[PDB]
RNA sequence: UACCCAUGUCGAAGACAACAAAGUAUUU
RNA sequence: UUGAUGUCACGGAACCUUUGUUGUCUUCGACAUGGGUA
């Protein structure tokens, strides 16, 4: 029991439930799962109980019990040793200044916001201004009685806020509340339950089984491996917490916010990478006499150490979403986000082996072999890049417990088990590995990729725009990384849109009996999209990491603005801006990573050929990268790969008639006058279709390429550089300078997309695009009797 | 398929005192939803309805609270009759889609009774293979006790509610579990209503008949018509009985 | 008693558009077919399907341009040592367009007169004088106009356009939407009532992608495309194509020395030292309001 | 309950609309 | 807060699928205010 047996108000005051999982070898995916409550050792660290003893019971016998005593390892699942207020105020605060102002749709933005303020205080002081640099932000200055931003000053400066962990409490739990307020309003927090499938499955114990005695032998032998297991890529290791709605995708921390490398995922994927180098699954079902295949033998002398990370930051938050191939826009409820824990993250790394054989198994020399290589996929997500760990800094040795002075001094030590006991074994184990006899190589290969922009870039975040001192409406993707517990960012190109980007481009080209592989629904399917990149029933065999840009670009930031095709101004509410990385023909953004595909597939010729055809159209620019490719970002100057042996790679390599003179004719007089603009009256007759022409393949007999065109000004231009309202200086008299990106003369192609849809909506006499509709129009009478004022009475 | 189109049919027609019109245009709204939800090729449509001032207050009307939820029983246990009418003629794939689409439907008595036979029928499906039984068969049973709890605990009476429970703990057993707890309670119930509503209730009055040694209802069972399917399961109940 | 949707046919109104009805729409707000009640009933029209909403994407990517030469600056700039940036030209007041001079009254009588289209002229010669187009008086600063650096007439861009899975018609009639006539010019840019922002577009060249493999020269199938796009705007309209011929007139550009005036009114005549009409003596002569919907939608009607 | 006008001044828009999680075969 | 001649649970990776994306010219002229005189 615990010493002076307390009490506490439950299991959740002193762990947590967490869902442990069985994962199918072949497919790759669960095939069930059960749940255990979690205690961590620094909370409760020991208990305490006796041991009665006849005093007719032999010395033999105490001995006997005193040595098993020392030598007894784990119990519980445990290694072990045997031995002898604010934050709902200020919800409710904000709550009360948002539904007085009447500004209540803003409280789902303003919830995650808060969330991304829980890394540090002082990105409070950092909130951005208005564009007049005054505090009349339209988020944070809601309520100018007090601010949302006074509020906000005024917690960060609480003395008992002061501590960075109390700080990030206080975030969380307000982000929470907003998160549900904001839910309220939406008809209620629901979320859609699992038909089928929903029910933890327990092993049953055989009671029919028949006994057994087995020798073993004398010979026994313990081999120990110390080392550091060293993030590569960013990881995920998944665990929802129930109380906890905001964030749909969550990482598994401790209760003091440390990243857990837990030991169940460890011992998962020792026994997934024992079966893949054997090269045959384990069929065994839970219960009954165990198994003796060589995997399940080896697996029942492994031992492993839970492990925790002294990097403490929160986790970053990623936005994603799903297409609609039909439509090419997002498809139905399908927003969502997620928790990734930083790259560069170091864990400690301790192994141990028990057995007849003279050392480690030689499947496990090769497999850590593999990891030492830096192929330890560990954790989940690995489709998307997360996950890749490199072992460093290995060293070992044997203990032989068949010699009893070797066995005695064990005893004595328990087993050099504790940190104390461990720091005096870590001075004699031997640097290195052991060599593999029987070595078989990794099968993962990585392909390097390299490329080429000369356009501007974008992959929004919204959120991290709300708080940036910039003050746009979206801002490009940033990451971190972690050195020691500084954090540092970096610009990129997330690998869940590279891969989505990817996985378009090989689906739109290829057919099932006919079936664009955008069109099928894939149960019982066998196409090469399923082989390739996987399905909702088994894992995909190519893995992609985020691309990084070189020679770290600063952001440019271009004002927009819709234009009413009445008025031929502004309209109402529609002025907004970006922040996109700048890339120009005269200055490319250079975008380089690598991704990883099984060896099987590269070598399939005919996985080869369709990697290779989609990489093709990539290189021809029929695919851009990140948003808003329809005003000119993102474009592809050229796409190269290296790694393949050329496998995929091989496949990657009349003047325009005048135009007529116009039969117009103007007549002008010279004396006369004439008003700046005119109106053009349409045609009664709009023509309109159900059923527009979808994105999800190439239609044949449709057309696809590109235009280039010569534009030359006839009268002077103007196309200002908005960035700089002050630029001839020796409210003021604004001045601006020529449109320029990296000092080139340029028009950007909203301007142009613009204009050009104007005339071509009044050929095809096509609807107003743009328009106010509900703007009320009104006048101001007159001083006239009989027609206005004798109809108005007291 | 166009469900826009079929939305519009259906306002035409639809009048709110009306059971089949209420039906028809639930069905109609519930099929637009899931193939947004599919991302299927009929969201490629962008036309909108027509007769916007009156679409919008007919829409309106129906999206009452009373109204819809009302309508939604409804719906569930025509679907419902119609599964098991056409049982035997469709497939397994497709056997499956129609009880899930009902399940999912559904997530007031009707809908309660309903949703336990839905569940009670989509467990049938599985089969065992080898000396294993598939868990998620044992799954469905239990949610099926699961709804059925609810009507009984206040209505322990309810005819509809009992013999699902029943057919429910008696799968249970099949499947190696135990019976559910006062499983003799309720047996014993379902002999005070003493009539054979479907095939199953012969297999109930025989656990009855072997539990409390009692035959009054064996001739019944001997006189069950022979106008059935599965003729060879009758024959082995009759001889059972005699 | 009417929002301005109300003015204009249904048919002009945007395809996907807001709440112009009578009522409270969000009493529907918790379910999907919401959004029928704010598509028109026989679905997209053609700008919207080449140019998209936001329930479906576009079909066409426009590309930032850039300048061929050496620049060409309306003003020389302030140090001669350096042509790679002009001198400043200040422009009198830009103010907002009123739709009130477009639909005079409250009666249903006045609808929606059109699409507005700016027309070509020099009034950026008074401009770059450093007089006010209208009056002829000097320009002032003020905190509500701008001063910019502005490109010369002769400088010239290239950039490209990226178009996937249109048809014949479509890229006939976008064709004829960007190089016009010779005779015709776009406008462009900031200030377009003043005089400045005509610029013309011609093609280099069409490319196609004929498969995963093979890209092909397209320039000698651009006359097929175009006699499509005509056969097209002739199928939907048969005879009645005024609107185009208006849309030219308006596209125009003076050629051979001629030299609109093209100006605002002056609010009042006596703010005009030329002597002519201001608002608010056009307001019940020219432009009475019984007349002035016919007159704003004639071309080049002149207003004194 | 008939008649009549008078004065000259001034920046606007600063994001909006949509999606806010959804799925996840056990078999003629 | 166990019960004793019998516990492989270190016998089980929360795993698998999803492009922060679609739509938008940094544009631009007539409008404010409420009386006064018989
Ligand atoms: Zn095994
Ligand atoms: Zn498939
Ligand atoms: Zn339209």
């Amino acid at each position: 029991s615990l010493p002076g047996k307390p009490d506490f108000d439950g299991p959740k005051a002193i762990g947590s439930q967490r869902v442990l999982n069985r994962v199918d070898f072949k497919s790759g995916k669960a095939h069930d799962f059960f749940k255990a409550y979690e205690v961590d050792h620094t909370r409760f660290p020991r208990f305490e109980g006796e041991i009665t003893i006849d005093n007719k019971v032999s010395a033999e016998a105490r001995k006997l019990l005193c040595d098993s005593l020392k030598f007894t390892d784990r119990l519980c699942g445990a290694l072990c040793v045997i031995r002898f207020n604010l934050a709902e105020k200020t919800a409710e605060q904000i709550i009360s200044i948002l539904d007085d102002n009447k500004k209540t749709e803003y409280t789902r933005l303003l919830a995650d916001a808060i969330r991304s303020l829980r890394r540090s205080s002082k990105l409070v002081a950092g909130l951005p201004k208005d564009h007049d640099g005054k505090d009349d932000h339209y988020l944070w200055d809601i309520g100018k009685s007090v601010t949302i931003r006074q509020i906000l000053t005024t917690s960060a400066d609480t003395k008992e806020l002061k501590n960075a962990g109390k700080w990030r409490e206080f975030c969380e739990k307000l982000g929470e509340a907003l998160y549900l307020k904001s839910k309220d309003m939406s008809g209620g927090l629901k979320i859609t339950r699992r038909i089928l499938g929903d029910a933890e499955f327990h092993g049953k114990p055989d009671r029919l089984e028949k006994s057994r005695s087995v020798s073993i032998g004398s010979v026994l032998k313990e081999t120990v491996v110390c080392g550091e297991l060293v993030a590569k890529t960013p990881f995920f290791f998944g665990a929802i917490d129930e109380d906890a709605k905001q964030t749909a995708l969550q990482v598994l921390l401790t209760p003091d916010n440390k990243y857990r490398l837990p030991r169940s995922a460890v011992r998962g994927i020792l026994r997934r990478d024992l079966q893949t180098y054997f090269d045959s699954p384990c069929n065994a079902e839970l219960g009954g006499r165990p198994c003796m295949c060589k995997t399940c033998r080896i697996m029942r002398g492994i031992t492993v150490m839970d492990a925790r990370s002294e990097y403490n930051a929160p986790p970053e938050i990623r936005h994603r979403t799903r297409i609609n191939p039909f439509t090419g826009t997002v498809a139905e409820g399908a927003l969502f986000n997620m928790e990734v824990a930083p790259e560069g993250i170091v864990f400690p790394f301790q192994l141990r082996y028990r057995g007849s054989e003279d050392g480690l198994p030689d499947a496990l020399k090769t497999v850590l072999k593999w990891w030492a290589e830096g192929q330890a996929f560990m954790s989940g997500a690995a489709s998307t890049g997360k996950g890749r760990f490199r072992m460093e800094n290995a060293k070992y040795e044997t203990l032989d417990l068949s010699d009893e002075n070797q066995r005695n001094d064990y005893l004595k030590n328990w087993g050099w088990r504790d940190e104390k006991g461990l720091e005096e074994l870590k001075k004699r184990l031997n640097s290195g590995l052991p060599e593999p006899g029987n070595y078989r190589d990794p099968k993962w290969h990585e392909i390097n990729v390299s490329i080429e922009m000369a356009s501007p870039f974008i992959n929004g975040d919204p959120i991290r725009a709300a708080v940036d001192k910039r003050g746009t409406a979206v801002v490009t993707f940033v990451k971190y990384k972690a050195e020691g517990e500084e954090a540092k960012p970096v610009c990129a190109y997330k690998a869940e849109s590279f891969r989505g980007v990817i996985r378009s481009a090989v689906a739109r080209i290829h057919m099932e009996d006919g079936v664009p592989l955008t069109e099928l629904t894939h149960s019982d399917c066998e196409c090469l999209l399923c082989q390739i990149f996987g399905s909702e029933y088994e894992a995909g065999k190519i893995r992609f990491e985020d691309l990084v840009f070189e020679s770290d670009p600063e952001p440019v930031t271009f004002d927009h603005v819709a234009i009413d095709r009445f008025t031929g101004g502004a309209a109402d509410k529609k002025k907004f801006d970006d922040s996109p990385l700048p890339g120009s023909p005269a200055r490319p953004l250079m975008l380089k990573g690598s991704f990883w595909i099984r060896r099987d597939v590269l070598e399939d010729e005919e996985y080869c050929k369709a990697l290779g055809k989609a990489l093709a159209d990539v290189n021809n620019g029929l695919y851009p990268l990140g948003g808003k490719s329809a005003i000119g970002y993102g474009q592809v100057k050229s796409l190269g790969i290296k790694g393949d042996d050329k496998r995929i790679s091989r496949l990657m390599n009349v003047a325009v008639p005048e135009k007529p003179k116009t039969d117009a004719e103007v007549r002008i007089e010279a004396e006369k006058v004439y008003y700046p603009h005119y109106f053009v009256e349409p045609h009664k007759k709009v023509e309109r279709e159900e059923k527009p022409c979808g994105h999800q393949k190439f239609h044949e007999g449709r057309l696809t390429g590109k235009i280039r065109c010569k534009l030359i000004t006839k009268t002077p231009l103007i196309v200002p550089d908005t960035s700089n309202d002050d630029f001839f200086r020796p409210e003021y008299h604004k001045s601006y300078a020529f449109f320029r990106l990296h000092k080139q003369i340029m028009i950007p192609g909203s301007e142009l997309r613009g204009m050009v849809s104007s005339v071509y909506e009044t050929v095809t006499n096509s609807c107003f695009r743009i328009f106010d509709e509900t703007k009320r129009l009104s006048w101001r009478m007159d001083a006239d009797h009989q027609n206005v004022l004798q109809d108005f009475l007291p | 398929s166009n469900p826009i189109r079929d939305i519009q049919d259906r306002l035409k027609t639809a009048k709110f005192d009306n059971k089949d019109d209420m039906m028809n245009l639930a069905s109609s709204l519930y099929k637009y939803e899931k193939q947004l939800m599919d991302s299927s090729e009929a969201t490629l449509c962008q036309q909108g309805l027509s007769n916007r001032p009156n679409s919008f207050s007919q829409l309106s009307q129906f999206r009452d609270s009373d109204i819809q939820s009302k309508a939604g029983g409804q719906t569930g246990k025509f679907w419902q009759n119609e599964y098991e009418a056409c049982k035997n003629f469709q497939t397994h794939k497709e056997r499956r889609e129609t009880l899930e689409q009902i399940i999912r439907f559904l997530q007031d008595d009707l809908l309660l009774k309903t949703l336990a036979r839905a569940y009670f029928h989509r467990g049938l499906l599985y089969r065992p293979k080898g000396f294993s039984v598939p868990a998620r068969k044992v799954e469905a049973m239990k949610k099926a006790i699961a709804y059925c709890e609810i009507i009984l605990d206040k209505n322990e009476e309810e005819s509809e509610a009992l013999r699902i429970w029943l057919y429910a703990a008696m799968e249970l057993r099949r499947c190696g579990e135990e019976y559910p707890e006062n499983f003799a309670e309720k047996l014993f119930y379902l002999a005070n209503d003493g009539f054979i509503s479907e095939l199953y209730d012969i297999r109930l009055f025989l656990e009855y008949t072997e539990r409390e040694e009692d035959n009054n209802f064996l001739d019944m069972i001997l006189q069950e018509n022979q106008d059935r399917e599965r003729l060879f399961e009758l024959c082995l109940y009759k001889a059972r009985a005699c | 008693d009417r929002m301005i949707g109300k003015r204009m046919s249904a048919d002009l109104r945007p395809c996907h558009g807001d709440w112009v009805e009578d009522g409270d729409l969000s009493a529907l707000n918790a379910y999907p077919e919401k959004r029928l009640l704010l598509r028109h009933p026989k679905g997209l029209c053609p700008a919207c399907r080449l140019f998209g909403t936001g329930s479906y994407k576009g079909r066409v990517r426009f590309g930032f341009a850039s300048l061929e030469n050496d620049p060409e600056w309306l003003i020389p700039g302030k140090n001669p040592g350096d042509p790679f940036h002009g001198g400043p030209v200040m422009l009198s007041l830009l103010e907002r367009p009123r739709p009130t001079w477009s639909i005079p009254g409250s009666d249903n009588k006045f609808k929606v007169p059109g699409r507005k289209f700016y027309v070509h002229h020099h009034a950026w010669k008074t401009i770059k004088d450093g007089n006010h187009p209208t009056t002829g008086k000097a320009i002032e600063q003020s905190p509500n106009n701008r001063t910019v650096e502005a490109l010369a007439g002769g400088n010239s861009f290239s950039f490209e356009i990226a178009f996937e899975n249109l048809k014949e018609w479509e890229l006939g009639l976008l064709i004829h939407s960007l190089q016009l006539e010779k005779g015709l010019a776009h406008k462009l840019g900031m200030a377009k009532s003043m005089g400045f922002g005509s610029v013309e577009i011609d093609v280099e060249s069409v490319r196609l992608r004929k498969d995963w493999k093979q890209w092909r020269n397209g320039n000698s199938e651009i006359p097929n495309w175009l006699g499509k796009g005509f056969a097209k705007l002739k199928e939907w309209f048969r005879d009645e194509l005024d609107f185009i011929e208006n849309l030219k007139k308006l596209l125009w550009f003076p050629e051979g020395d001629q030299a609109p005036r093209v100006c605002y009114p002056m609010l009042r005549k006596k703010d005009d030292p030329n002597g002519n009409s201001g608002y608010e003596e056009l307001k019940d002569g020219e432009f009475k309001k019984e007349d002035r919907q016919k007159k704003l939608t004639t071309p080049w009607t002149p207003w004194a």
